[PDB]
């Protein structure tokens, strides 16, 4: 798929995914959910190959909760990034490779701290106060690198965020449909119902 | 054909015992005592080595105490080969983990590994079970301190103090009586070698015939510490306890 | 005790029971023999008629083995066959990366090893089977005989099964009375001869000749059946000398 | 020990021979074939009042012209039924048809004699496959742990087999009607079994060619009692 | 044909007790003795040369063997069972270390490799433990001289100084009195020498005693010049006119 | 008592069934024994055919393993041709991987081994067999190396298998004793199996005609065996002086 | 590969190793089902052989397959986390290929399977451990409790127990639990539960365990206090 | 005895007595005969039912349009043996457009009972086959037995009580051996052969089965009323 | 590079009528522009009273048909001599054909 975007702010991290879905010429849907809860307080947002995406981030999804269940207990988000890294830099060299980029924002509760995780298909993993994968990041950028700050509230990160899609809506030649966005803080992950 | 000469390991008794197990069980019963003891403030683990010699190289020898991490120590109670098959293993477990998830593996996950091989040795393969109980002594920041048993059925618990090995039955009740919850690091040294003088078998308890060790968050700042005891160091802790 | 109820386990005597017993199978077969001739080898087999019933000249004992090697044994037939698989497997391997017919001597020795191998386990029993066998190389003629143990000889002679007694004494008078050695066309007389002279010791049954050959003039160095005219002229010498 | 694919001196294999007394002491299982229909009958035999009868399933759906029944060690049946089920629907697959209840049966019957040292037993339950297929029509198998497969017109299975098919030996006749076959297992569970009968721990069920096969309610069953208690008061 | 042994042959029994390595150890107390001693810049080891015939050459019979450049054995039971030990000791050394990191492994971790080759035969299918006990002495750069003993259950201890094998108990006993933490490596071959003239029966020289030391590196064994960073091999297995030599001043 | 039946340890810590594999050796009532020259290795064997149907040309214990490489066995045919024919196959498998020919010392460690493994592991029997290799090894020189169920082995200067074996190995022990060499002190090959068969006459106190002997003999660069008028030729120059 | 046959008929149609596991099952501590109208309750019993046990890191005897189902059991310890660990991998395997949760029945199905399957294959031993599974299928407010044993057979229960002295708590079970009135609330479920306990355990202090599974994934376990109210109430009854 | 406990051990008397057990099986097995002429091959099978509700168990299974047997003892193991000559009755066909010879049909059951009695693990089969077949060289029957021996005979019975049928068919050889081109009359020698093996019990409509191959009659299996005719 | 496939040309027809049903099909048999054989049959009896032919690449489409006779063979000692119905037949056909999706049957089938 195209476009996901990644912002963590003072006390929260905010994901951003476009909800178009195009077979050939024709665009199918224009209300998709490029996202997998993969626990309570870590939210996956992923783009890439068709196919590839889905079956890649439910496979995650299962192996955390798989994780919840056996332990009683909620990897921290870096725990949880490190993991999805080392599938992904042993997907590269298999016969055919998944080729999906995710971010990954995270709540730790343990250190009661915002998490952003940028990682690609081939097994880069960067943390990150904001984040983008494939073109998305050579519009926002610099954006970001002008506006963000780390003490910044939600409502400010929703506002820069806005921002951010205003300037792709204006400079990309193809069409995403808007974006879906979601949030991840101490309580939980919830979705924003009007962007 | 080769039936004949099978003895069948992993089977049931009409009473519905694992008799390998079972006989495993007796075999650690022999096996030098070792006890450990956990507090709010740290961990001891104590060992006794089996009839020693003089001549025996002790600062070079290790047959009880082993390190399975930096913050996860055991303490051997029968075979040795046996015990370091499995010691092995469970140092590339938590190595594996920590490669995975990028943190120190949790003490418990670690048990339940070792504990589900043991288990395996008991359902199938046909082969003899690990002839091995440890004491798991460990820290995490879930859970903090932790003591654990697991012996050859693949059974493990969780201690606040336990003794595997010989004369746990005496050892056990003495653990009961003078442990207290509130209690300390240098208290729980002291009541793990007044245990073993006491339930040994030998005539008197020297640093020659001991194995000592503790994990202590008496390290500089949020950090824990293991200690594996040198024989000087066992030597004098003795003499400071008052028992030699 | 015990050292008889697995194969492959020596008794204190240093003696694996279990070939002893194969052997005592053999003993039990119909007769089988060999004969060395100047120029190639001829086999003979004692069929007992278990009934009226029984189609004669159908149910044939003698394999052959690539195109110039005999096989006949005493024993459990099925044994027997499976030996004679093998062997024929082997030949045609040799045959395969060597491009010349397998040697006798070197095809007896695939047997062997073979043989030998199934005394090697308790997971196998051994072969009930003693098998005479032999033909036509590129150095001459060759007889052997093989055992349940895996022990094998080159022979002048050969006899295996219930009555091997009488043969071997039968055979050792041609041995005697011809160093210079015997024709193929006598062989196969006097192999007729001694089958007769050898169903003395199962006189019980009447039973059906079987005869083959190989030899450099006669076949060629080919292993054939004897049919016919001179199946029934080595069936009245045979019928003669009994009587 | 001895080997588990093991002759007796009498020609028997002694394993099959020891299941075959497993599915003696397993709960009473009837069937009974006529030409309007085959009817599926059962002995629950719950070992505790506090279990939840309607969840022993001793009667099983294979396809939807395929029925059978169990008694022994009803576990061992399970994986039975799912080949079966995957026999059934897979030829359906190839062949674009329903597939003969004796082709089913054998399919089955094909896993019964591959144990040795594959699985390491024989299965310690007995089978009673019924259904209805163009060629052959309403049919009743069992299948045993040996391998073979006998059809019938009627059978018993379980506990009180000798019994309950000395009775079907001369109750039965090739004019019943779907009714009075399905009276007759009633009638004849009553008798083999050692608690009193009733809808809660007895089940029927039945095969046709229009409905095909169906488990019977408790409520449905317990009028055929009802009809079977006034029948015998009325001679 | 297919190995079907894939079961255990040693088992627990009611007792507590592991038969078959008991039994082991029974074969290696029938064994020719042999011992070892640690000395404070060496370690020596020794056993007797028990030749089965005197039409036998003694001389390519090794029961000292070579390891790697710094580490020796010798052992006391079966001797087969030891040669095909010391193949895979040599190998495993090179496997799992050599190949590895580019050096020999020291004393501790090749016998901690032994040691699991023989625990596996006493747990694996189809096979019986190892009839042996190793003495096991080297040398390497972090842990100095070191002498270990391996039984037939795997274990493994280090010593001082010890014997194995037929007059075990009562050789232990003349170690104990003689030895020190002060003793040179001459003093160490000339305690091997006394103590191994109580066990022997027969004749007593150089043809029918092997011993060898881990002392010095010896250049002159090296093969060949140029690494200053090579200095050759500690191990070194005495001559038969180098052990008569000390003889005389017995 | 299943511990006399494999491979396993008995209470004494013995195995049985190798102790069994030792006395089928002597199954054949054959005695060999082997001597070394200066340039030269020796193995003479008994050879007895008892049936008179028995073509005695194929009756043999004596094997060439490789061109260098002889072998006398010492036991049941079936198991002394199945060590053969492994013995070759190592001996020119060793020859194809290191570019040079097996030693026969090496080929003996090699076959010891192989049988430890027998020792050791249930499924296996041992091998009622003691394997006698000879040759003139291009390092060692003359070379007499024995193998047995055991899996030991040891080089030799002389030796003697079989029933009567003591009273060869004593034999030989007295003449080496004397000499004070470990060889016999001969230039040509020819009086070194003349002395073979000297001194077994003399242990065994029978005298051989040409059909009761086997003869192998061990050169530089090739091992051969002799024909029966080689070794008439060989009892009629013992007979002359 | 190990491949001998350990379970197999005898001359009497029996398979006494499944057998022989049951009895291992009889040996474990003793483990209570009992479900209500609007909720099911797992009480399990703790030995008071064992003191000087760290309770935090012990592993509880009531294990969370999933979020809506839970196991309990009664034997082997150790054969139960392997089924345990099975049973959570087939729950997340369900939901991958499925898209919903595992029913209570099909999980039960499947764990009950794996018993039987070990029953008759080569080289294995059954396990010595019988199941109770409890839980609320997805979008229903109907309880569910299942049985499994050894032999692999599996059966619904209004009420049951396993463990030892389970045949005398079954009794107590058999005579107070009405199935035309089921325990209404959790309390008088916890009470009732707690009360059949009471008739084996001997102390009602550490002794007693007990899990309350709700509709809608709402899985709690109570604490010592709480249980031993429930204790105080039902003797201060009974002294009457 | 102690040399029973499976088919890897001989008894002291060079006896395989797992094999002699598998044999036993087939004694207890229901009587079939077998008999043939120089154009035609005859099965004749006496099936046997469980009780009076039961079906007749089937005895005669066909292997290609030229061939197939009939059995006594285990019938799952005919299932086995009959198959695999399907197989390699049909791989002949397909591999050399070759109908598959009697002959060497027996040969390869034999070498495949073979296996089963040197082997550790298995079990020999336990049944009894009577091959018929009309292939190049004419009519052809053959008697299998699960040691591994195949014999070729002009006539033949097996199962309970066949030495009575035997008898008969070693009288009646030189009669039915020249019943050529009349199929009838070879199946009345046959059905007079097999009652010659029946106590109490007769020939009805749904115990026998019957079966025929020819020169120009492909294997046909002959039950119910289209029996009748031969009562 | 070697080529599997190949074309031997040929051509097939089947008419379906209300009691009756006809397949018909050319004899003649081609590589590129050389004629093989005049007279090689293309359209075959298959048993139970049914017709097929496979057109294409003549290797892959004998070998077809002998697969799909030897099915009927076996649909018949497997299920008690039944007759193959048409459909059944068809069905059975589209298995066989995509047992080799990725390595094809190279022929325009019709029954
Ligand atoms: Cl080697
Ligand atoms: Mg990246
Ligand atoms: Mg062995």
């Amino acid at each position: 798929m195209d476009i996901i975007l990644g912002i963590r702010v003072q006390d929260s991290v905010i994901l951003a995914s476009s909800k178009a879905v195009t077979r050939g010429i024709s665009v199918l849907k224009d209300s998709d959910d490029k996202t997998r809860q993969l626990s309570p307080h870590t939210l996956m947002s992923f783009a890439g190959e068709a196919g590839d995406t889905v079956q890649f981030a439910e496979y995650i999804q299962a192996n955390i909760q798989l994780y919840s269940i056996r332990e009683d207990y909620e990897l921290s988000p870096q725990a949880v990034s490190s993991f999805v890294r080392q599938e992904l830099a042993k997907s590269i060299r298999s016969r055919r490779p998944y080729q999906v980029n995710v971010l990954i924002g995270g709540y730790d509760k343990k250190k009661n701290k915002p998490e952003l995780y940028q990682i690609d298909y081939l097994g880069t993993k960067v943390e990150l106060p904001y984040g983008a994968h494939g073109y998305s990041g050579f519009y926002t950028f610099s954006l970001l690198d002008h506006h963000y700050r780390p003490d910044m509230t939600t409502e400010e990160g929703l506002d820069l965020l806005k921002l951010c899609v205003q300037e792709l809506e204006k400079r990309m030649p193809m069409d995403f449909k808007g974006v879906i966005v979601k949030i991840v803080d101490k309580d939980g992950i919830r979705q924003v119902d009007d962007f | 054909g080769s039936r004949r000469y099978d003895s069948r390991t992993t089977i049931f008794s009409p009473e519905g015992r694992l008799y390998q197990v079972e006989y495993a069980l007796e075999s650690i019963s022999h096996a030098g005592t070792a006890i450990g003891i956990m507090a709010s403030d740290g961990i001891v683990l104590a060992a006794e080595r089996k009839v020693t010699s003089t001549l025996l190289e002790q600062d070079t020898s290790t047959e009880k105490l082993y390190k399975l991490n930096d913050k996860i120590a055991v303490a051997v109670a029968g075979l040795t080969a046996d015990a370091e098959i499995l010691i092995n293993t469970a140092r590339i477990h938590a190595q594996n983990y920590l490669k995975t998830y990028n943190e120190d593996i949790p003490v418990e996950i670690l048990v339940r590994r070792l504990s589900d091989i043991k288990q395996g040795y008991t359902q199938h393969g046909g082969l003899r079970p690990f002839g091995v109980s440890f004491i798991y002594a460990g820290y995490d920041d879930r859970y903090g301190y932790q003591l654990y048993t697991s012996n050859p059925s693949g059974n493990y618990t969780g201690w606040k103090a336990i003794s595997v090995g010989a004369n746990t039955s005496a050892a056990q009740t003495l653990l009961q009586m003078d442990y207290k919850d509130d209690m300390k690091v240098d208290d729980a040294i002291e009541l793990a070698l007044k245990t073993l003088s006491k339930t040994t078998d030998s005539s008197a308890l020297t640093y020659d015939r001991l194995e000592f060790a503790t994990i202590r968050k008496g390290a500089n700042d949020g950090e824990v510490y293991q200690k594996i005891f040198k024989p000087q160091e066992i030597k004098d802790i003795l003499v400071k306890t008052g028992i030699t | 005790t015990g050292y008889d109820l697995s194969n492959s386990v020596f008794s204190p005597d240093g003696r694996n029971f279990q070939v002893e017993y194969a052997v005592k199978a053999v003993e039990n077969g119909t007769t089988s023999i060999g004969i060395k001739c100047n120029d190639g080898v001829v086999f003979a087999v004692e069929k007992l008629i278990t009934s009226k019933l029984l189609v004669p000249q159908k149910n044939v004992k003698i394999q052959v083995v690539d195109r110039h090697i005999g096989c006949v044994y005493s024993g459990l037939i099925p044994d027997g066959r499976h030996l004679v698989n093998r062997g024929r497997e082997e030949a045609a391997s040799f045959k395969k990366l060597y491009k010349t017919p397998i040697p006798i001597p070197a095809f007896a020795d695939r047997l062997g090893q073979y043989v030998q191998a199934h005394t090697l386990y308790n997971s196998v029993r051994p072969f009930g089977v003693s098998t005479i066998f032999g033909g036509v190389d590129k150095n001459g003629a060759h007889l052997y005989m093989l055992e349940p143990s895996g022990s094998y000889w080159g022979y002048k002679g050969a006899a295996t099964g219930k009555g091997r007694q009488s043969a071997k004494a039968e055979l050792e008078k041609l041995v005697d009375h011809h160093p210079e050695g015997l024709s193929a066309r006598e062989a196969v007389k006097q192999a007729a001869k001694i089958i007769y002279l050898a169903h003395e010791d199962n006189k019980e049954k009447d039973f059906e000749l079987e005869i083959s050959w190989c030899s450099l003039s006669e076949t060629n160095g080919l292993h054939k059946f004897v049919k016919g005219d001179l199946l029934q002229e080595a069936i009245d010498f045979a019928q003669k000398e009994i009587n | 020990d001895r080997g588990v694919s093991t002759f007796s001196p009498e020609g028997r294999l002694f394993q099959v021979e020891y299941s075959l007394e497993a599915i003696k002491l397993g709960s009473t299982a009837i069937g009974i074939a006529t030409k309007e229909g085959v009817v599926l009958g059962v002995e629950k035999r719950a070992t505790s009042p506090l279990l939840e009868s309607d969840s022993i399933e001793k009667i099983v759906e294979i396809d939807r012209h395929i029925g059978c029944a169990m008694s022994g060690l009803t576990a061992d049946a399970r994986s039975m039924i799912e080949h079966a089920r995957t026999a059934a629907v897979t030829h359906n697959l190839y062949y674009d048809e329903d597939i003969n209840v004796e082709s089913l049966t054998q399919s089955v019957c094909d896993l019964a004699l591959r144990f040795g040292e594959l699985m390491s037993r024989p299965f310690g339950v007995a089978l009673l496959i019924a259904g209805h297929d163009a060629d052959d029509g309403y049919q009743l198998f069992h299948a045993e742990p040996s391998g073979t497969f006998y059809r019938y017109n009627a059978k018993a299975i379980g506990s009180g087999s000798e019994g309950a098919q000395a009775e079907l030996l001369n109750e039965w006749h090739s004019s019943l009607t779907l009714k009075e076959a399905e009276l007759l297992v009633l009638k004849i569970l009553k008798q083999v079994m050692e608690e009193k009968l009733d809808e809660n721990n007895a089940q029927l069920s039945c095969i046709t060619k229009q409905d095909g096969f169906k488990i019977y309610d408790n409520e449905k069953t317990a009028e055929l009692i009802k009809e079977l208690k006034e029948k015998e008061a009325a001679e | 044909m297919t190995d079907r042994y894939s079961f255990s042959l040693t088992t627990f029994s009611p007792s507590g007790k592991l038969g078959q390595i008991d039994y082991a150890l029974t074969a290696v107390k029938q064994g020719v003795t042999s011992l070892g001693i640690k000395a404070t810049n060496g370690v020596v080891i020794a056993t007797e040369k028990k030749s089965s015939s005197p039409l036998a050459m003694s001389e390519t019979l090794s029961k000292v063997s070579l390891l790697t450049p710094d580490i020796g054995a010798v052992y006391s039971g079966m001797g087969p069972d030891y040669r095909v030990l010391v193949d895979k000791s040599r190998k495993v050394a090179h496997t799992s270390y050599k190949r590895i990191y580019g050096e020999y492994p020291p004393t501790k971790l090749l016998v901690s490799e032994v040691a699991k080759i023989m625990q596996e035969a006493t747990q694996s299918g189809g096979v019986r433990p190892f009839g042996v006990s190793l003495l096991i002495a080297g040398h390497d750069e972090f842990n100095g001289f070191s002498l270990y003993q391996v039984d037939p259950s795997g274990s493994y201890f280090p010593w001082k100084a010890t014997a194995i094998g037929k007059g075990s108990v009562a050789a232990k006993t003349f170690l104990e009195k003689r030895w020190n933490d002060e003793l040179e490596l001459e003093d160490a071959i000339h305690i091997a020498l006394l103590t191994l003239k109580e066990s022997v029966e027969g004749e007593f020289n150089g043809d029918t005693i092997e011993l060898a030391i881990i002392g010095d590196e010896n250049p002159d064994l090296l093969g060949y010049t140029g690494i200053p960073t090579d200095k050759g091999p500690r191990f070194r297995k005495l001559t038969s006119q180098e052990i008569n030599d000390r003889l005389e001043a017995l | 008592g299943y511990d006399r039946h494999i491979t396993i340890f008995s209470p004494e810590g013995r195995l049985y069934q190798v102790e069994y594999a030792f006395k089928a050796t002597n199954q054949t009532n054959i005695n060999s024994l082997a001597v070394r020259g200066k340039d030269c290795t020796v193995v003479i064997s008994q050879k007895k055919v008892p049936d008179k149907l028995l073509d005695p040309t194929t009756v043999s214990y004596i094997f060439c393993i490789s061109r260098t490489i002889g072998m006398v066995v010492n036991g049941p045919i079936p198991d002394a041709r199945n060590a053969a024919l492994r013995a070759k196959a190592e001996a020119a498998e060793f020859r194809y991987k290191y570019g040079y020919d097996m030693p026969c010392d090496v080929l003996a460690k090699r076959m010891a081994n192989l049988s430890q493994i027998y020792t050791q592991r249930a499924y296996m029997r041992p091998l009622g067999v003691i394997l006698t290799f000879v040759s003139v090894d291009e390092e060692l020189g003359p070379s007499i190396y024995k193998t047995d169920p055991a899996g030991y082995y040891v080089g030799y200067k002389a030796t003697a298998t079989g029933p009567k074996q003591q009273e060869i190995t004593t034999n030989l022990e007295n003449h080496f004793k004397k000499s004070k060499i470990d060889h016999i002190n001969e230039e040509s090959w020819e009086k070194v199996v003349e002395f073979a068969i000297t001194h077994m006459i003399d242990a065994l106190g029978t005298e051989f005609s040409k059909n009761d002997l086997e003869v192998g003999v061990a050169t530089k660069d090739k091992f051969f065996t002799l024909s029966a008028e080689n070794i008439e030729e060989r009892l009629v120059a013992i007979a002359e002086q | 590969g190990y491949d001998r046959a350990l379970s197999i008929f005898s001359p009497d149609g029996h398979i006494f190793q499944v057998e022989y596991a049951l009895e291992a099952v009889k040996r474990g501590t003793c483990a209570v089902g009992v479900k209500g109208k609007n909720c099911v309750v797992l009480g399990c019993e703790r030995r008071s052989t064992l003191k000087l046990q760290d309770t935090r890191i012990t592993p509880s005897k009531v294990s969370k397959i999933d979020s809506h189902v839970v196991l309990s059991f009664s034997g082997l310890n150790a054969d139960s986390r392997i089924l345990i660990e099975k049973a959570r991998v087939e729950a997340q395997s369900h939901r991958l290929t499925l898209e919903d949760p595992v029913t209570v029945e099909y999980l039960t199905r499947y764990v009950a399977g794996v018993q039987q399957r070990y029953t008759q294959s080569g080289g294995v031993r059954p396990f010595g451990v019988s199941t109770l599974i409890a839980g609320f299928d997805p979008r229903d407010d109907e309880p569910k409790l299942y049985q499994t044993e050894p032999s692999g057979i599996y059966s619904s229960w209004s009420a049951q127990t396993i463990g030892r002295n389970s045949k005398t708590v079954r009794e107590f079970l058999e005579k107070n639990y009405d199935r035309k009135e089921p325990p209404a609330t959790v309390e008088e479920c916890v009470k009732l539960t707690v009360r059949s306990l009471l008739e084996v355990v001997q102390t009602g202090a550490k002794n007693i365990e007990i899990t309350v599974v709700k509709p809608d994934s709402d899985i709690v376990a109570l604490s010592s206090e709480e249980i031993n109210q429930y204790v105080t109430q039902i003797e201060q009854e009974k002294q009457e | 005895n102690n040399y029973d406990g499976d088919t890897v051990t001989f008894s002291p008397t060079g006896r395989l007595f797992q094999v002699e057990y598998a044999l036993e099986a087939i004694k207890q097995g229901s009587v079939t005969v077998g008999l043939r002429s120089n154009t035609h091959a005859v099965l004749v099978a006496l099936k046997r039912n469980a009780d009076e509700l039961s079906s007749y168990q089937k005895k005669i299974i066909k292997c290609d349009e030229h061939m197939g047997l009939s059995l006594a003892g285990l019938a799952p193991d005919a299932r086995v043996l009959s198959n695999y000559l399907r197989q390699q009755c049909n791989y002949s066909s397909l591999v050399f457009n070759r109908k598959l010879a009697v002959e060497r049909a027996g040969h390869l059951l034999c070498d495949k009972a073979q296996k089963n009695t040197q082997s550790y693990g298995g079990r020999p089969y336990g049944v009894g086959l009577l091959i018929i077949g009309y292939d190049k060289s004419g009519a052809h029957l053959l008697e299998f037995q699960p040691s591994g021996n195949v014999t070729e005979l002009y006539g033949t019975a097996i199962g309970a009580r066949s030495q009575g049928a035997k008898t008969y068919l070693e009288r009646t050889l030189d009669t039915f051996i020249k019943i050529d081109g009349n199929p009838d009359e070879l199946i009345k020698a046959g059905v007079e052969a097999i009652s010659q093996s029946l106590r109490d019990e007769s020939l009805t409509v749904d115990n026998l089965s019957i079966a025929i191959v020819g020169k120009d009659t492909p294997f046909t299996i002959y039950d119910g009323e289209a029996v009748a005719k031969y009562i | 590079q070697f080529n599997p496939y190949g074309d031997n040309g040929g051509t097939i027809l089947g008419i379906a009528g209300e009691d009756f049903a006809v397949l018909a099909g050319d004899t003649r048999n081609i590589t590129d522009y050389s004629i093989n054989s005049r007279y090689e049959p293309k359209v075959f009896d298959c048993g139970d009273n049914i017709v097929m032919s496979a057109n294409g690449f003549a290797a892959d489409g004998d070998a077809l048909v002998k697969r799909f006779k030897n099915s009927v063979k076996w649909y018949h000692f497997d299920h008690n001599d039944k007759k193959l119905s048409i459909n059944s037949a068809a069905r059975n056909i589209q298995h066989l054909l995509y047992s080799r999706r990725f390595f094809p049957y190279y022929v325009y089938n019709i029954i």
